[PDB]
């Protein structure tokens, strides 16, 4: 009709068009999810344990110059600032032990574990705890096209064979998808103490480009040799008392030690689809260089004015969005009175009236932490995403004077501040600056509300409860961790088996227990590293082949038990679809029903004549491979001989159900004409 | 792009014909009609005469109010579509433009602004305001041709100075007016292109 | 079955604040499967109009973003996310279920809101020059009487008069208007005055000869 | 206009020691992310400073980020590249040949 | 008839999804173009 193809021709334009519009904003502006988290702090793990519960409060600066590491002590310290080859300030926070490795369970030679730089080691282990504490097994990441985008600087070397100590020490290392078996790109940048952030940056084009699904940024430092403690004491810039003081009255600029941080991002519309769980969303980030400034390493404001506005122009939102900010504190003397008045400049001129900016920094209260800074600034503001509350540490009273720090709406955090959800939905932003000069501005929003769930469970129901993974680990001890992680106050199911990270593959060992009653993983099981048990099932497979083969049998005549279960006649309901299924089947020619038989309800025969022996049997057989069947094991040469040749050929395929019954009557029909 | 090159216009004087036309490029004109709108100087715009002409059909449609006074015309294959204005009247002096679609006026293009009539003259007034106990200017009442510039001192102070345009009026009469405001010497010379006035005038109650 | 358009009529509004009009018709703009005929259609001030959406929803090339388009049936909604100081002309709703249409109308008018102000009336009395040589004439500056709403009586009463307007000039939102009035002396000698009006200024502010 | 680098090696002659640097010379002269920070302080460019590694390919990784910036309206020119080191002499013992 | 109309808003419509695609190739596959390049080389290579 030629008044109908063109109005389809119209639709089909007008559906392109809106397609077309909808494909450009999403290329150029995407929110990206961030998955789950890991960090190693020097003086505990990660995630609340050293985080809302260390930042309530604060410390650190446990000084304590290592002595594990050689590290000649009673020479580097000395009064003078002058001195040639000394070092005053003996402070300063430092990791709790950095020379820990496992080298059996990542499969490498302990030769060439020695010659290995700390950086890789740790980066490793924290890299698989970010991927079990996402809820997606690590062993299904093979093959995938995820990569890594890490910053890592060269700190130290062994200044005392056929390889390696030309590969260890070689910055570039992306052997983390070595191991893992990834197919995305490996990229390790360096850009002072900016990396981290700059990295973040590229991870987010690439995950706006279509050539990765997954991303993993993160920063590490180990400061091996004493090194910067004694560099920068002979430029008079670190100070003694290393506590960091930001926006304060001191001037330090201490130089913290190590630290290692990594996250996980993903596209939104890919974490809601696969069911991932969100923590924050980033929309945005930008970066710029200082120029010419007035020297090599000096802050220039202009610069952190145009970044800040570049930012938040890209994010297309106003200057009056946002709640907190997350500052470069590195308190010195020169830095924070910059930032400030940047930050009151670009950030104030009106904000709201009544609300003002809050301020703060995680480095007053952790340390300047090299490298891995400015993503530690990220593992601050999303637990405050997460709890309602802004952790305010900044241990300093007194504010700078030279900073007009009042008549604006710029507060500084002095003490706590709620920060509930409800409307007005939150944002936050963290900035960086590099010594080189590169600046990198970042925003962050609240995750979407979606948290409704049920609640199901608390009948009898026996619950497997497969070992959290006894695995390559030794083949012992390890269990001891598996037997006493499994502590439960008050909790239920928890299933570990179960698609939930932990699986492992359980890669060598495994073990299992079946109850439905209380923990009982205390007992046998957990000294089954140096003892036995009672009830339980322990395993030493060597995985030779994941997937076996599978056979069955199917010889019967003998088994004759007093009625073949019937809990499981009621409780599955695949077993007892398949026997009301064979029950009709030969119904029309027998008159004995077989799950009268089974219920050994009043009226039933007896299990003496051959004619309802037979039958039943096989009504059971087929059923229990029914059941097998239905846990994903199916059978390739069932070899069953005698009555079950029969089954075995019903399970084959080869033929019918009626027909393999009405065969089984009329057989034992016939032969019960044959008796003694 | 530039597909908009509307050009014509002048003085007319009634009972005479003009040559309004607009040139285009970049498309086609064989796919597209014209479309006419003339907009009256401090009224609302309306169409010229409901063009809807051009393409496979290639009628006229002429507008009401029109019966052939202005002349449809528009001539089409000369990548043109020059309309005549023959038999015009006082009424009819405005800005008229073309377009580039039938119901979609989606491109338009710079008009041009004709005017049919003749009255006023370069007879200026410089009338005093006298206040009593903060203003001054002069009501110059006759400046045609258009347009006229009007001066404070030949520069000096600019400060609480409106152009301040005027109506027609009966009788054409084109008016200006200067209020400048001053508190508690002052020239408001008046330049035309025929000659030169440069008359100043003091205020006193 | 013509149908009419109308529209709010008046808007003023402040950079960064949204903003929103309505429009609606008579009668169903449907077709056999939907898609009303309405378009959007803005004018700046010194330049020739230009399309800025049609079909409801379908914001043409060109056209800012921040202008979106909703409605069916027999209303629609045009909203602006975040209003800026380029814009000011005018708006005019179209609808295309007909042909003969004519000239839009009133449309509405957009404006920059502001604090209400109020005039300061000066009356200046004919010249000498005016009286010797022809009819007369007087004047009943208002000197930035924000916002509209100016008026003019003459009280005696009062027949032909003239009057012009002032726009959004340079700053503040400066409006003024001026009285030519035309008549001889001999029948001006019978009276000795406008009276002005204002939204703002309730009182109505009457100057004499 | 930004600037894309790869480069990493020996920090010049090394060893030696120090001596009277209060201005801090000896550790902004042999750092690796230091180079395109000279470049644009000198020159006087504003784009972003990048100073990838990753071996014998980074410099080809390096103009694939450059394209990325261009694609997208961020910097105006490009300077791409690759450096080598030409440090002291050693390298060749560890190659025990192999 | 309608066929004029239908024709007009399809041909408008046909343009803004040609501007769009040239802003899609432009976004994610736009040629780059090489001015000059510099090099030191072992031996005197220079130039």
């Amino acid at each position: 009709t030629d008044s109908e193809k063109v109005a389809e021709y119209l639709r089909r334009a007008t559906l392109d068009l809106r397609a077309a519009r909808q494909r450009i904003r999403e290329l150029e502006s995407d929110p990206i999810a961030i998955v789950s988290m890991a960090c190693r702090l020097p003086g505990g793990v990660n995630t609340p344990q050293r985080l809302w519960e260390l930042l309530r409060e604060g410390g650190e600066t446990l000084s304590g110059f290592p002595t594990d590491r050689g590290w000649d002590l009673a020479r580097l310290h000395h009064p003078d600032p002058d001195n040639p080859g000394t070092s005053y300030v003996d402070k300063g926070g430092f990791l709790d032990d950095a020379a820990g490795f496992d080298a059996e369970f990542f499969g490498v030679s302990p030769r060439e574990a020695a010659a290995m730089d700390p950086q890789q080691r740790l980066l490793l282990e924290t890299s698989w705890e970010l991927v079990e504490n996402a809820g997606i097994d690590p062993h299904s990441l093979r093959g995938t096209a995820t990569g890594v985008f890490l910053g890592v600087a060269k700190f130290g070397y062994g200044e005392d064979g056929y390889s390696v100590t030309g590969v260890a020490p070689a910055v570039a290392s992306g052997r983390i998808s070595y191991t893992m078996g990834l197919e995305g790109p490996s990229i390790s940048v360096d850009t002072a103490c900016s990396s981290s952030l700059v990295a973040l940056h590229l991870a987010v084009e690439s995950l706006r480009k279509g050539e990765s699904s997954m991303a993993v940024v993160g920063g590490a430092a180990v400061m091996a040799t004493p090194g910067v403690f004694v560099d920068f004491s002979r430029q008079r810039a670190l100070a003694a008392d290393g506590r960091s003081k930001a926006f304060g009255a001191g001037a330090d600029g201490f130089g913290f030690s190590e630290g290692v941080t990594l996250v996980l991002l993903e596209r939104l519309s890919e974490a809601r689809r696969n069911g991932h769980e969100v923590l924050a969303v980033v929309r945005g980030s930008a970066l710029n260089q200082d120029g010419a400034s007035n020297g090599l390493s000096a802050p220039s404001g202009p610069a952190q004015r145009r970044v800040i506005r570049q930012a938040l122009e890209s994010c297309g939102l106003e200057p009056g969005d946002v709640d907190a900010v997350e500052a470069h504190g590195t308190g010195t003397a020169l830095g924070d009175p910059i930032e400030a008045n940047a930050l009151l400049d670009t950030y104030g001129r009106d904000r709201d009236a009544d609300r003002p900016l809050w301020l703060g920094s995680v480095k007053s209260n952790i340390g300047h932490t090299q490298a891995a800074a400015g993503v530690t600034g990220l593992l601050k503001v999303v637990l405050a995403l997460r709890n309602g509350e802004l952790p305010a540490t900044l241990h300093v009273e007194e504010p700078t004077p030279h900073v007009d720090w009042s008549s604006g709406g710029v507060a500084l955090l002095a003490g706590n501040q709620p920060w509930r959800r409800g409307e007005r939905t939150r944002r936050a932003a963290v900035s960086a600056f590099g010594i080189s000069g590169t600046n990198a501005h970042v925003i962050v929003e609240e995750a979407p509300e979606r948290e409704h769930r049920e609640t199901t469970a608390h009948d009898g129901r026996p619950v497997p409860l497969v070992v959290s993974a006894r695995t390559t680990a030794a083949l012992r001890a390890q269990a001891a961790q598996i037997a006493e992680l499994l502590e439960r106050p008050d909790a239920d199911l928890a299933g570990v088996g179960l698609g939930l990270a932990t699986t492992r593959a359980r890669h060598e060992h495994r073990a299992a227990v079946v109850a439905s009653t209380r923990e009982e993983a205390v007992r046998g099981l957990r000294e089954i590293a140096a003892g036995a048990a009672t009830a339980d099932a322990v395993v030493e497979g060597v995985t030779e082949v994941d997937g076996r083969n599978v056979v069955f049998l199917f010889p019967g005549q003998g088994s004759q038990w007093a009625g073949m279960g019937a809990e499981l006649l009621s409780s599955s309901p695949v077993f007892a679809g398949k026997i009301r299924a064979c029950d009709e089947s030969m119904a029309p020619m027998q008159d004995w029903k077989v799950s009268d038989v089974l219920r050994q309800a009043p009226g039933a025969p007896g299990l003496d004549r051959v004619d309802v022996v037979q039958p039943v049997l096989f009504a059971v057989m087929v059923s229990l491979a029914e059941l097998w069947r239905s846990y994903g094991v199916e059978p390739a040469a069932v070899v069953g001989h005698s009555q079950g040749e029969i089954a075995a050929a019903h399970v084959a395929g080869a033929l019918t159900l009626e027909d393999a019954a009405k065969l089984v009557v009329g057989r034992s029909r016939l032969m019960r004409s044959l008796s003694g | 792009e530039v597909q908009l090159v509307q050009s014509g216009g002048g003085l007319v004087q009634p009972g005479r014909s003009l040559r309004l036309s607009c040139t285009a490029s970049g498309f086609t004109f064989g796919d597209y009609a014209m479309s006419w709108v003339r907009q009256a100087p401090g009224k609302g715009l309306e169409w010229v005469g409901f063009i809807r002409s051009k393409a496979y059909g290639g009628t006229t449609e002429y507008a009401a109010s029109v019966k052939g006074r202005f002349t449809i015309s528009r001539d089409d294959s000369k990548s043109i579509a020059y309309l005549q204005m023959n038999s015009l009247k006082t009424e009819d002096t405005a800005v008229y433009y073309c377009t580039r679609g039938g119901t979609l006026f989606d491109y338009w293009g710079q008009g041009t602004l004709v005017t049919v009539s003749s009255a006023s003259t370069k007879g200026p007034s410089v009338f005093p305001l006298a206040p009593s106990s903060a203003a001054l200017g002069c009501l110059v009442k006759d400046y045609f041709p258009e347009p006229v510039t009007v001066s404070w001192n030949s520069g000096a102070l600019t400060s609480g100075v409106h152009t301040f345009p005027a109506v027609l009026q009966s009788s054409g009469l084109y008016s200006l007016s200067s209020v400048v405001t001053v508190p508690s010497t002052y020239i408001c010379n008046v330049n035309h292109k025929p000659s030169n006035t440069k008359v100043d005038k003091k205020v006193e109650p | 079955d013509v149908v009419m358009t109308q529209s709010p009529l008046s808007l003023p509004v402040t950079p960064g604040e949204p903003a929103s009009i309505s429009c609606r018709s008579s009668q169903s703009l449907l077709h056999s499967n939907g898609y009303n005929y309405l378009d959007w259609y803005l004018q700046k001030p010194g330049q020739s109009p230009q399309l800025l959406i049609y079909l409801g929803s379908n914001r043409a090339s060109g056209v800012p973003d921040r202008f979106s388009g909703s409605g069916s049936g027999t209303d629609f909604t045009l909203k602006i996310s975040r209003v800026e100081a380029e814009d000011v002309g005018v708006y005019y709703c179209m609808q295309s279920l007909q042909t003969p249409r004519l000239t839009f109308g009133p449309g509405t008018k957009v404006d920059i809101k502001r604090t209400v102000a109020a005039p300061s009336v000066f009356i200046f009395p004919p010249s000498d020059e005016q009286l010797k040589s022809g009819t007369a004439s007087v004047v009943c500056l208002l000197n930035n009487f924000y916002p509209r709403g100016a008026k003019v009586q003459w009280k005696v009463q009062s027949g032909n008069s003239q009057e012009s307007v002032t726009e959004q000039d340079s700053k503040d939102s400066t409006y003024s208007l001026s009285s030519t009035l035309t008549l001889s002396k001999a029948d001006y000698e019978k009276h000795k005055a406008c009276e002005v009006t204002h939204q703002g200024l309730s009182s109505p502010v009457t100057k004499s000869f | 206009t930004g600037v894309f680098l790869g480069v990493a090696k020996f920090g010049y002659g090394e060893d030696t020691a120090a001596a009277e640097d209060v201005e801090g010379y000896s550790v902004t002269g042999v750092a690796p992310a230091v180079a395109s920070g000279r470049i644009s302080y000198t020159m006087g460019l504003e784009g972003p400073s990048i100073s990838v590694d990753t071996a014998c390919s980074s410099s080809l990784v390096a103009l694939h980020l450059a394209v990325e910036s261009l694609r997208k309206g961020e910097s105006s020119m490009a300077v791409v590249g690759g450096a080598a080191v030409m440090a002291t002499p050693g390298v060749f013992v560890d190659f025990s040949r192999q």
